[PDB]
């Protein structure tokens, strides 16, 4: 009934280049190992939103799949020469960056996926600009945000970030702000689509609506609570496959069960499906819905 | 008696502590959003010189 | 030369709700269930005197 | 806000010996410091009566304003006031600590659609309406010329003694 | 009360062509609803057909298509005879159109 | 339900410049958001009172 | 009150001449170390003047940073014979402080830096009026008032002590009472401008705002606890610096926002830089406002 906070569908990849060191433990994320890019996810208390959607794709698994573009370069350098073209727009991203993290990740106004890191040995501070002296550090990328990932390929260029009372938000000149403005951090969701940029809204409605898709079911494996179970291992309908699993009514309804003859007791994952996001009164599909704090330049004068 | 005033110390005369609030900003001397406060220590003095029985 | 046309369908006059409840028609079933006395749970006190929620 | 009392204010600056202007006011029968002594008023003069049923807007930098309406203690629905605060950033900002009246926002749920439409007063329409000066009775209400707050211009003459 | 919050409004400038026929009129003068116009444009393409009157008070503006279609918009008047001449344009260069009809008196 | 108001609802047929129909609708004071901006009702007078006692 | 009880900004010297034993642990003024000219403003329920404003200079810390000038003598000898100066003027001051003191430091009238100074091994009594003969003598001075020294550019030398009614108070004298005279401990707040003397007013009434000078401003280094770091060695806009260092809105409006080559994290201080106070209707920033308790001698006739 409940489902697992670590059964991530699809590939199931947290790495990047330039810090894939930890692909021995992340490649793919299961019980056994401990990826860096993922322990911090699942704290209480921190990641609401990636609690709630938990058969959902991250920003990582998102560019794995080819479904968000990379940025260039991918993982730039913070002590490096001639300047860091990864730190004006991530200047304006109010995070935190707790300790032995080395590299974090962001996703920028651009809607690539760009990331930041130290030569060794150095690791982030308080929020992540710049390093300093030191105890281990973990070969990944801190995520600073609570995004989630999907597969679709829905067009969204006609529409743009209409906030109202916002001069310019982030890196991105909004309207013509012909007084002063009032540089301030503040809290607001934002929303991603296809062919398009980082568009920023002030309300969004969320709508999840159950499906028989294969990433909407858990298993729990036994011989022949308890452990997790590969979905992908199991049988369709009116087929076979490669192992045995049965389940109940809605586990049965899209695949077939063997009853004494299978080895994982599948059951409903209550929380999945389909996320829809609506901007401009229209229900769009999105492709990374997060919730961080960006410095807002709103009026004064 | 807030700490702003406690240096003056348990007098024995007639007195009231009151809080207003005040904006905050820059606009008026502050660095942020929040709303600032204004600590209102006000004792009774007499600027007669005489007294009246009645 | 573009125009904006704002087409109006008629006037009307919607209400404004406020306290709202939904109702029905209902059929109770009784159950009959006779126990000779001092036998279990079968008393005069203890009939007399019954509570609803127990 | 309301006035419950009109006070005999009189603005009057002090010109010391030395050719120091110093600025202050007296009210009713009250008492100022300055750098010689103290200065108040024993007698007032005239006195407008009856105000409870009345109230006044004031505008940061603006203007004044008057309701003939009698102000009410307790939020309601329909009256100039239903949501109120106790400062400015708890209005633009809409903070936790002012009142409201209960069921206000009317809820549409639709399935997946929701609609919340709320039937607010404009504050700015009354106030745009009923700004000052406007004339009540025989005396001529208008804005101040000094502290913030309200006033009031009379016709009579000035019978007080310092 | 239209209010604007930086809306974007492009346009593509059209070069078809389309003569307009005079249909009927039946309506009412200074009244609410106005009167009803009937006009036959007809054209090549699709476009859009830009019409005004003389002083530039009145302006019409109806989709053009591919065909005869009957068109028209309600139209405000002050006098029972109505005799303004029209002058329809599908792409910049102006025609001669009048128009006529008896309305009646209604608020 | 009930009804203690009789809000003057006036549904409009907002025709965008590109050719876009929407449907909405606009009581007392309230604004409905589009895709070009938003309207709002204002100056209203036509109004029934006496629905508390339906 | 302030957070930063201990930590000193610019200098920190708290010694005079003559008294210069306990500069091993005064200088500068740390956390650590134990100076009893430092300890004793720190104390609950005696000097809260000075536990509301403690991120400005002291009066010594003012002397040494050429702020404050130093009398003639600065130390007076309260053992010497054929009297001393440092008599009248500490007679007419009803203060207390503890035994095992030596020397005791005040402010005279010309607004310099006039104190007292004990031959060893003689310590003080109650009052302080006289020395005695002799667990452990502290190697320092007892301040008596409770003020604190700041760099202003204000001139009040016209704003001269007003106090109507009154003969003789604190140490200064308006005028020679021939007649009545009524003696009564009473406590009355002082004042000193730029180019002025020992100006004393009824009311008290502070002021806290902030600036562009580096002593607003405070900035720690990121190591391997709390370490304090030299923050005027922050360039400016355009300019020139030694170090780099950066921070939030507050810290980077003032100086220059350098996040990936900086190597502190520069913040803003909890309202410190200009004190005015409110006297004659308008606002100045005086030098070394206090709260002492003296004797007051008004007038009757």
């Amino acid at each position: 009934e409940d489902p697992h906070l670590r059964n991530r569908p699809g590939k199931g990849h947290n790495y990047i280049d330039g810090m894939t060191q930890e692909d021995a433990t992340c490649k793919p994320v299961t019980y056994a190992g401990a990826c860096s890019s993922f322990d911090v996810l699942l704290e209480k208390g921190k990641f609401p939103l990636f609690q709630s959607y938990a058969h959902h794709r991250t920003l990582l698994e998102a560019v794995h799949d080819t479904i968000i573009a990379k940025a260039d370069p991918p993982s730039c350098d913070l002590q490096s020469a001639h300047g860091n073209p990864c730190m004006k727009e991530k200047l304006v991203m109010k995070t935190h960056c707790p300790n032995d993290y080395q590299s974090a990740h962001y996703l920028n106004n651009d809607g690539k996926m760009a990331s930041v890191k130290c030569p060794p040995k150095y690791e982030l501070t308080e929020d992540c600009n710049f390093c300093r002296q030191m105890a281990s550090l973990k070969k990944g990328s801190y995520p600073l945000q609570d995004l989630f990932c999907q597969s679709s390929e829905d067009d969204g260029s006609k529409l743009k970030t209409k906030m109202k009372g916002v001069c310019e938000v982030g890196v991105q000149a909004l309207k013509k702000c012909d007084g002063q403005l009032s540089t301030a951090h503040e809290v607001v969701p934002f929303a991603v689509f296809k062919n398009s940029k980082k568009v920023y809204l002030d309300k969004l409605d969320l709508k999840t609506e159950e499906n028989l898709l294969p990433d909407s079911f858990v298993c729990f494996e036994h011989k022949g609570e308890l452990k997790s179970f590969d979905i992908s291992q199991c049988p369709k309908i009116g087929g076979h496959g490669s192992k045995k699993c049965t389940g109940d009514a809605a586990f049965c309804s899209a695949y077939e069960c063997t009853a004494q003859y299978a080895n994982a007791y599948c059951s409903h994952a209550n929380g999945s499906g389909i996320v829809q996001i609506q901007v401009s009164g229209v229900w769009k599909k999105p492709l990374c819905v997060g919730y961080e704090r960006v410095v807002v330049k709103r009026e004064l004068s | 008696t807030s700490a702003e005033f406690s240096f003056v110390g348990e007098s024995t005369t007639m007195r009231e502590n009151k809080c207003f609030e005040q904006c905050g900003g820059w606009g008026c001397g502050c660095f942020n959003v929040n709303p600032s406060c204004l600590f209102v220590h006000t004792y009774l003095q007499s600027v007669r010189k005489e007294a009246l029985r009645v | 030369t573009k125009f904006l046309k704002i087409k109006t369908v008629s006037s009307e006059l919607s209400c404004r709700e406020g306290q709202s409840y939904w109702t029905g028609s209902f059929s109770p079933k009784c159950l009959s269930s006779r126990r000779c006395h001092l036998v279990g749970e079968c008393h005069v006190n203890r009939c007399l005197s019954w509570r609803d929620n127990e | 806000f309301n006035c419950i009392d009109w006070v005999h204010k009189l603005t009057l600056e002090i010109t010391d010996f030395d050719g120091s202007v110093s600025t202050i006011d007296l009210g009713a029968s009250s008492s100022r410091f300055t750098n010689w002594g103290s200065v108040s008023l024993s007698l007032d003069a005239e006195g407008i009566s009856g105000s409870n049923s009345f109230s006044f807007i004031e505008s940061p930098g603006k203007g004044y304003a008057i309701v003939d309406e009698p102000f009410s203690e307790i939020p309601r629905q329909g009256f100039l006031g239903e949501i109120r605060c106790n400062s400015e950033s708890s209005v633009l900002s809409a903070h936790e600590s002012c009142l409201r009246a209960p069921n206000l926002i009317s809820y549409k749920p639709m399935i997946d659609q929701l609609e919340c439409t709320t039937n607010l007063i404009d504050p700015f329409v009354v106030f745009e309406r009923g700004s000052l000066p406007q004339t009540r009775n025989d005396k001529t209400f208008a804005a101040s010329k000094g502290n913030r707050g309200v006033q009031a211009f009379s016709k009579g003459s000035v019978q007080a003694d310092l | 009360t239209l209010m604007f919050d930086n809306f974007e409004v492009d346009f593509v400038g059209a070069a078809v062509s389309c003569d307009a026929a005079f249909l009927n009129l039946t309506g009412c003068y200074s009244c609410n609803a106005g009167a009803r116009v009937c006009l036959s444009i007809t054209s090549t393409g699709t476009g859009s057909l830009s019409a005004h009157n003389k002083d530039g008070s009145l302006h019409i503006v109806l989709p053009s298509e591919n065909g005869t279609k009957d068109q028209c918009q309600i139209l405000h008047f002050t006098v029972p005879e109505v005799e303004e001449e029209f002058m329809y344009s599908c792409d910049g260069d102006e025609r001669p159109l009048l128009v006529k009809g008896t309305l009646i008196a209604i608020d």
